[PDB]
């Protein structure tokens, strides 16, 4: 099958910029390539077919180019609606194969996260479970690494993370990490910590608490 | 009656190009009338016959015409694990041409096509193709509705049903006043014959070069049949449009099938959904009844009338002997919802092998008396067999049985003078409609100008 | 008493004869003033007219060539007589009519040419195997009817050009049956195989080496082949004095004139021979199929009798074509041509079952009328054709020629010939409108108004210029 | 206009079969090819197969031979995709596609049919208040919605009152059951000065629990 290497995976840009997505194939496809758009949480819309031709209804700021095995999609003067996912698909051979995808994200000034740690509630402890929650809200860029520590030692089993799309108001990202243990194991230890590693500080942002103590 | 047979205009093309096989008048966006001429054997880039189209400006002196340029390179597209191929060698570009608005439609009935998928193939077959040009803007587009990608084995399994591989789309052509192109494809459906219709505007908006196989959603093809009466009938050898059901919002199609029902020949009047309204049957087998069809109101009652040419009709003569001369049939449309009856008038040729009725051109009202008139071709008629075009004038009861004017060929023997005709357009702007006559055998076109009546 | 000859009051001997075929003219000098010179021949002798001066031509008809009808057409050196008499002299005065006879015989043991023209498209794969002994089998049955038989063979498929021809892949051109599990011959329009010959075993052996090709559309190019087999006299080998049978076998519809436009071929068929040394039709891909009217001209021109030996699925078709080409016979062929032998014999019997007279070069002023005597001495008025005949039967016709007035040319000639026959009756007409006494006229006679007139046949005539 | 309207989301068990639909709107389904494309967050987009509804002929990626079955009924102008012996890996969004002009392209897309394979039964969520520990100018509360099935759930604060300054995170699958969390930030003078409640509704099991956040 034909491998479609689409690059880059994502890019942080601003309105009115002129940007270009590329797509590389394992072999020649002689302009038999299409380009697709998927606005967040919605379906797909066709942009380009046969390498360069605009699908009816697509604005002229879009444009496809390339030949042989290297093609490009270009957006001149980005619009607020153009921040979405973009994919390349080759139909030179069956089976049709798709590229990895490219997400356009709003660019802004960096911002450190606001960390908050939450011990297990009382309702959860009386049933036989124990979940520590660690919120990391409103930050930029998206790249972030959470690390859970029990009595100072790292813990990697039973962690459950969740991220949000780029916020509509301030264009920041947020993350929810949830460490889940049993009630019997939550009380073997005392100190619970979640470290946050962001490009806004060489020192990890640490928030923690101690069981029983408050 | 009042065509000028003294001072003609001669346009001419390359030797052996069959310049004049097909012609039509072309008005640009400003209304200036030119002549579009197809030369189906014009040489291409590889010095091989591919056909060609010329756009002749109106000059009383005539002469040479500039080409209307089209792409003549064979195309290849490797898509969908398949290989699509067009072959334009000996395609016959210009074997039919027709104008509508400022758009020219020139067709290559014998353009070939094939599809390769590993070791299998669709078969190299003449699907035909039509090229569309807007001369003032330089816009181009193609339309080839019979191209397919089904492999040969499949057709065999399904007993060759819906086999559009040998259509020869563009063999005949016409365009409705609304702008819907209609192509006759006598080879469609394993030589039963089909029609293809699609709005010109959508052909342009849906075409991109190099795609070779694309969809035109607004198109509409006629239907295959299992009735042997239609087999090898070449339904779509000739085509024309008119008003025949009393509904002015609907446009009706007239189709020639000159080998229908074991070479009896037939002509059918359909609606735009290819539903049959009337059927005219040939009078004599192999007469090729349906070779040409013409639609015009000749008796001045507002209802279009039908003319059908049977250029090989053999007339009965003394001592039980026959004589191929050709015959033309006039059918007058009756008032209101009723069937077209027996022919109102039979016109029969005189010169043996003259092929009277090979072409039939509405002239409009030539002598300006309120009744439209026609011209009939006998491309090997006249006492010399060089060719003759005969004018018949309309009257309250149909047409006159005897001609008003006879045009003798000004070309040498073998010119096929009259094989193509076209009238009802005023080219010098003198208030009288004129006639252009093709003689592909001589690679020339003759323009006759109508003058005030003497 | 007076009659139309006198009461018309004629001026000369010429005008006298023009009144009625019964009138006569007296050129004698000693004739009373009141007695007329233009009366019945009996009245003139009654009025002491010198017999030598009487101008009274009688319409007659005498034979010049009256060869006897041949009992046998076998042998000889084309000295067979089929029509008697072969030449007569005819003399007619104005508005008169004379009658004569003619005999026609369908002679026994007359030589025969049979050219087998065979469809060899893929649909005929099975027929080839059933006629591999046809040459000997046919010689055995025809030996009962003729001692001079010659047979030949040609084959056709269709025009070797797209779309009739498969043109992909390259392999398909050499072998059209490639996409199946067999081989067949490359497509070919028409090929002559065997010139007409009396060595019948050459037919069998050339047949055994034949094989079929394959094309796309069911209708085939047989009419192209009928044309060439007709107009290529020398190559096919039709003999002058022989019945010409062209046996056309097919299992499908046929292409007709103007079909060729689907192959881009528009040039009309020219009716000329185009089969060269290679024995193939070289204009197949460049010249349209022939028209029925053109085929009729060439078949009639070369005295060819066409035989549509077709299968029942298309007999109604070819029976209808047969009606548009007079002289053509149809027989029903089995799906493998297993009955083609009897079909040919019954066609030869049906072909020689009719005698139909034809007239050539008849002047405008002459009209003819015919009385036929077919069967056993049964007269049939107003008929010039017999039917239901057998080999060796003889018919006769009575003919009356009625001339209108007098024509300018006094000696013409026309021909009576049965359709297909070699021999013929030539009629040399002479229009005796003038008098012998006109050759001895006296121009500027001093008997006629002091040299103002001419004296001919005993009367004065106003000379030239008056 | 051209629109592809697919079937509603499907919620099935492993080993069973399901038949998605793709109904044509504004055109004849018989006109073009009809493709089926599978989408997942990690693996991305994958082409399943195609069908020419005029004749019923189909093509498939060798990866789906056995599970995917594409059919078409020109009568109801609808194309179908049948999946068999379903698996957790068959949980994905499925789109039907057709080209605009180019016979081979992928231009018009349906909305997509959501498929979820799971043996889980209809389980109600467990709502847990999340109060901070025993200081600044900005305070942050939370609400944990754990162990429910199937999706989705609607979470608000003070019954839609407190809307701004809120982050409700996407649900995550935790051992065949879903877990969701939500945070909210206000000023220190607002809490515990003003009662803040977490309203959680799970229409599947028909439960609307509400937990008031209480400090420690
Ligand atoms: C070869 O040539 C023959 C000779 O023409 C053709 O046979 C004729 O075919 C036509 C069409 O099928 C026939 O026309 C029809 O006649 C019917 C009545 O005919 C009567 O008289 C004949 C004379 O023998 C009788 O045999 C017969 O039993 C009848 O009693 C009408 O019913 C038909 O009209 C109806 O259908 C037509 C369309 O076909 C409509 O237009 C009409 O409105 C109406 O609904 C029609 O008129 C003709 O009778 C046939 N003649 C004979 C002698 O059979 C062959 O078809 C032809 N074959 C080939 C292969 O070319
Ligand atoms: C065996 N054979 C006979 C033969 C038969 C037919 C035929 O009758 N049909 C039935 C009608 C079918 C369409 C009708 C309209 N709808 C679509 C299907 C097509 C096939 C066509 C071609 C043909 N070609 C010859 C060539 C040769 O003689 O070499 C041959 O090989
Ligand atoms: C053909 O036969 C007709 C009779 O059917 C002949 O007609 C008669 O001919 C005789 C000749 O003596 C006349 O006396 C009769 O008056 C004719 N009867 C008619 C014309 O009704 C006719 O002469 C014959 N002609 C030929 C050329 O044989
Ligand atoms: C001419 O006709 C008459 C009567 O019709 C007949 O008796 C006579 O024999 C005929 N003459 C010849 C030479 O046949
Ligand atoms: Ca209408
Ligand atoms: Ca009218
Ligand atoms: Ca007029
Ligand atoms: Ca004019
Ligand atoms: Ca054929
Ligand atoms: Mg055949």
């Amino acid at each position: 099958d034909i491998l479609m290497t689409q690059s880059p995976s994502s890019m942080s840009v601003s309105l009115g910029d002129t940007v270009s997505i590329t797509c590389h194939a394992s072999q020649g496809i002689s302009s038999n390539i299409g380009w697709l758009q998927q606005k967040p949480g919605k379906s797909f819309m066709g942009l380009i077919y046969y390498g360069t031709n605009l699908v009816d209804g697509v604005p002229s700021r879009f444009s496809g180019s390339g030949s042989g095995a290297d093609y490009s999609l270009t957006i001149s003067s980005l619009d607020s609606e153009d921040f979405a996912d973009y994919y390349c698909v080759q139909y030179a051979q069956l089976p049709y194969t798709f590229g990895g995808g490219t997400k356009l994200e709003i660019k802004r000034a960096d911002a450190a996260p606001t960390v908050s740690i939450f011990p297990p509630s009382s309702e959860q402890l009386t049933s036989g479970g124990a979940s520590v929650v660690c919120f990391l809200n409103n930050f930029y860029p998206k790249d972030i690494n959470v690390k859970w520590k029990i009595d100072g030692s790292e813990r990697q089993n039973g962690v459950l993370n969740s991220w949000t799309d780029q916020d509509s108001k301030d264009s920041t990202y947020s993350m929810s990490s949830t460490l889940t243990l049993t009630k019997d194991e939550y009380e073997r230890h005392n100190s619970y910590t979640c470290e946050a590693t962001h490009k806004t500080s060489t020192s990890p942002i640490v928030k923690s608490f101690n069981r029983n103590e408050c | 009656l009042n065509l000028d047979p003294v001072q003609l205009t001669f346009y001419a093309g390359p030797n052996g190009s069959q310049f004049g096989f097909s012609l039509d008048f072309h008005k640009d966006s400003h209304g200036r009338v030119a002549i579009v001429v197809g030369a189906p054997r014009t040489l291409g880039p590889s010095q091989e016959e591919t056909g060609g189209v010329f756009l002749c400006p109106w000059r009383a002196e005539g002469g040479q015409c500039p080409s209307l340029l089209f792409d003549l390179r064979d195309e290849t597209r490797n898509v969908g694990s398949q290989t699509l191929q067009t072959f334009k060698a000996r395609q016959g570009l210009g074997a039919s041409v027709v104008s509508w608005s400022d758009v020219i439609v020139a067709c290559a009935p014998w353009q070939h096509w094939n599809v390769l998928e590993k070791t299998e193939e669709a078969e190299k077959t003449p699907v035909g193709s039509c090229f569309l040009a807007q001369p003032e803007s330089g816009r181009r587009a193609e339309y080839s509705p019979c191209r397919g990608n089904t492999l040969s084995r499949i057709y065999v399994e399904n007993d060759f049903s819906w086999d559009k591989r040998y259509c020869e789309a563009g063999f005949s052509s016409v365009v409705t006043q609304a702008g819907e192109l209609v192509l006759g494809a006598p080879g469609g459906y394993y030589f039963l014959g089909l029609l293809a219709q699609a709005p010109v505007a959508d052909i342009f908006s849906s075409y991109r070069p190099g795609i070779l196989l694309w969809h035109v959603s607004s198109q509409s093809l006629s239907f295959d049949s299992s009735n042997p009466e239609y087999f090898d009938g070449y339904w779509g050898y000739s085509v024309a449009v008119g008003e025949f059901d009393g509904d002015l919002n609907t446009t009706e199609y007239v189709v020639g099938a000159p080998t229908w029902s074991w070479t009896l020949g037939a002509v059918e009047i359909l609606d735009s959904y290819y539903q049959r309204l009337h059927r005219l049957r040939g009078e004599q087998m192999a007469s090729y009844f349906g070779h040409s069809v013409a639609v015009t109101d000749v008796n001045g009652d507002g209802r279009h009338d039908l003319l059908v040419g049977a250029p090989l009709y053999m007339e009965s003569r003394a001592d039980r002997k026959l004589a191929e001369v050709g015959r033309v049939y006039l059918f007058l449309q009756p008032r209101g919802p009723h069937a077209l009856g027996a022919p109102s008038l039979l016109l029969t040729g005189t010169q043996l092998y003259g092929r009277f009725g090979s072409a039939i051109a509405p002239l409009g009202d030539l002598d300006r008396d309120g009744y439209n008139d026609i011209a009939v071709a006998a491309p090997y008629g006249g006492p010399s067999g060089r060719g003759q075009v005969l004018v018949f004038l309309g009257q309250s009861e149909g047409l006159r049985s005897r001609p008003s004017q006879v045009l003798d060929s000004p070309f040498p023997t073998g010119s096929a003078f009259g094989f193509s005709l076209r009238g009802a357009v005023d080219i010098d702007d003198n208030g009288y409609p004129d006639l252009i006559v093709g003689a592909y055998g001589a690679n020339q076109v003759a323009v006759y100008r109508a003058q005030p009546v003497v | 008493g007076p009659n139309i000859c006198t009461t018309r009051g004629v001026s000369s001997c010429q005008q006298c004869l023009a009144v009625s075929p019964m009138c006569a003219w007296c050129s004698d000098e000693a004739l009373p003033l009141g007695s007329p010179r233009c009366d019945l021949k009996e009245n003139l002798l009654k009025d002491n007219c010198a017999p030598e001066s009487i101008e009274f031509p009688v319409s007659e008809a005498r034979v010049l060539e009256d060869r006897p009808l041949s009992d046998k057409g076998s042998g000889d050196s084309s000295q067979v007589t089929q029509v008697s008499p072969q030449r007569i002299a005819l003399r007619l005065r104005p508005d008169d009519s004379k009658n004569f006879s003619i005999q026609v015989r369908q002679v026994e043991d007359y030589p025969v040419d049979i050219y087998y023209l065979m469809d060899l498209s893929y649909s005929m794969k099975d027929d080839l195997w059933s006629i591999q002994n046809l040459g000997t089998k046919l010689a055995t049955q025809m030996r009962k009817l003729t001692s001079n038989l010659r047979i030949g063979f040609g084959a056709f498929v269709d025009k070797p050009v797209s779309p009739y021809m498969y043109i992909s892949p390259p392999e398909a051109l050499e072998n059209p049956c490639y996409d199946m599990k067999t081989t067949c011959l490359p497509m070919f329009g028409y090929k002559h195989v065997l010139t007409l010959t009396d060595q019948v075993t050459r037919f069998n052996e050339e047949v055994k080496k034949q094989s079929v090709s394959r094309n796309r559309d069911a209708p085939e190019g047989g009419f192209d082949a009928i044309m060439q087999a007709t107009v290529c006299d020398e190559k096919i080998g039709w003999r002058n004095d022989a019945s010409h049978l062209l046996v056309f076998t097919t299992d499908a519809k046929t292409h007709i004139a103007l079909d060729g436009r689907l192959a881009g071929i528009v040039q009309p068929n020219d009716g000329q021979c185009h089969v060269g040394s290679d024995n193939h039709y070289s204009a197949s891909t460049t010249m349209d199929y022939p028209s029925l009217g053109l085929m009729t001209e060439k078949l009639s021109q070369k005295n060819i009798n066409l035989i549509f030996a077709v299968t029942e699925n298309v007999v109604n078709l070819y029976q209808n074509y047969s009606e548009l080409i007079p002289g053509t016979t149809v027989g029903v062929l089995s799906m493998d041509s297993s009955n083609v032998l009897q079909l040919i014999v019954d066609a030869y019997g049906k072909i020689r079952s009719k005698v139909e007279l034809e007239v050539r070069d008849l002047p405008e002023e002459l009209s003819l009328s015919f009385n036929a005597t077919c069967l056993n001495n049964e007269v049939i008025p107003g008929l010039k054709s017999c039917m239901g005949l057998k080999i060796g039967d003889t018919v006769s016709f009575s003919i009356e020629a009625k001339v209108r007035g007098c024509p300018q040319e006094k000696e013409k000639s026309f021909t009576i010939k049965p359709v297909g026959f070699k021999d013929s009756l030539i009629v040399q007409v002479t229009f005796d409108c003038d008098c012998a006494c006109q050759a001895q006229a006296e121009p500027n006679s001093h008997r006629c108004n002091n040299g103002n007139g001419t004296f001919e046949c005993g009367v004065c005539r106003c000379g030239p210029g008056w | 206009e051209v629109q592809l309207q697919q079937s509603g989301a499907e919620l099935v068990k492993p080993g069973a079969s399901v038949k998605l639909s793709c109904t044509a709107s504004g055109f004849n389904i018989k006109d073009t090819y009809v493709h089926w494309v599978k989408q997942r967050p990690e693996q991305g987009l994958e082409w399943i197969g195609r069908i020419d509804p005029a004749n019923g002929y189909t093509k498939y990626d060798p990866k789906f031979q056995g599970k995917a079955t594409i059919t078409a009924d020109t009568s109801s102008n609808t194309a179908y995709l049948q999946l068999s012996s379903l698996t957790s890996e068959d949980t994905a969004v499925y789109y039907c596609v057709r080209p605009l002009y180019d016979y081979y392209a992928m231009d018009y897309w349906g909305q997509g049919t959501s498929v979820t394979v799971s043996s889980a039964k209809t389980t109600a969520p467990s709502v847990y208040p999340l109060a901070p520990v025993c200081t600044g100018s900005s305070v942050t509360l939370g609400c944990l919605v754990k162990g429910y099935f199937p999706e989705p759930v609607t979470l608000t604060w003070n019954s839609g009152s407190l809307s701004s300054g809120v982050h409700t995170f996407p649900a995550v699958l935790q051992s065949d059951l879903y877990t969701l969390s939500s945070s909210v930030t206000v000023t220190s003078s607002t809490w515990p000065s003003q009662s803040i409640t977490c309203n959680v509704a799970h229409p599947a099991s028909s439960t609307k629990v509400d937990k008031k956040i209480e400090p420690r």
